[PDB]
């Protein structure tokens, strides 16, 4: 129940974990 | 995209670690 999903910001946090070293495509800042 | 394909669809960290190095 209650699936997991991201939307604006929350998404940048997931990619910030996978990469967390240089940065990925989506770069809000 | 990656935000519209995951914000409305329960995707996994597959497409997420694809944009990362």
């Amino acid at each position: 129940e209650v699936n997991q999903h991201l939307c604006g910001s929350e998404l940048v946090e997931a990619l910030e974990l996978v990469c967390g070293e240089r940065g990925f495509f989506y770069e809000p800042k | 995209g990656i935000v519209e394909q995951c914000c409305t669809s329960i995707c996994s960290l597959y497409q997420l670690e694809n944009y990362c190095n």
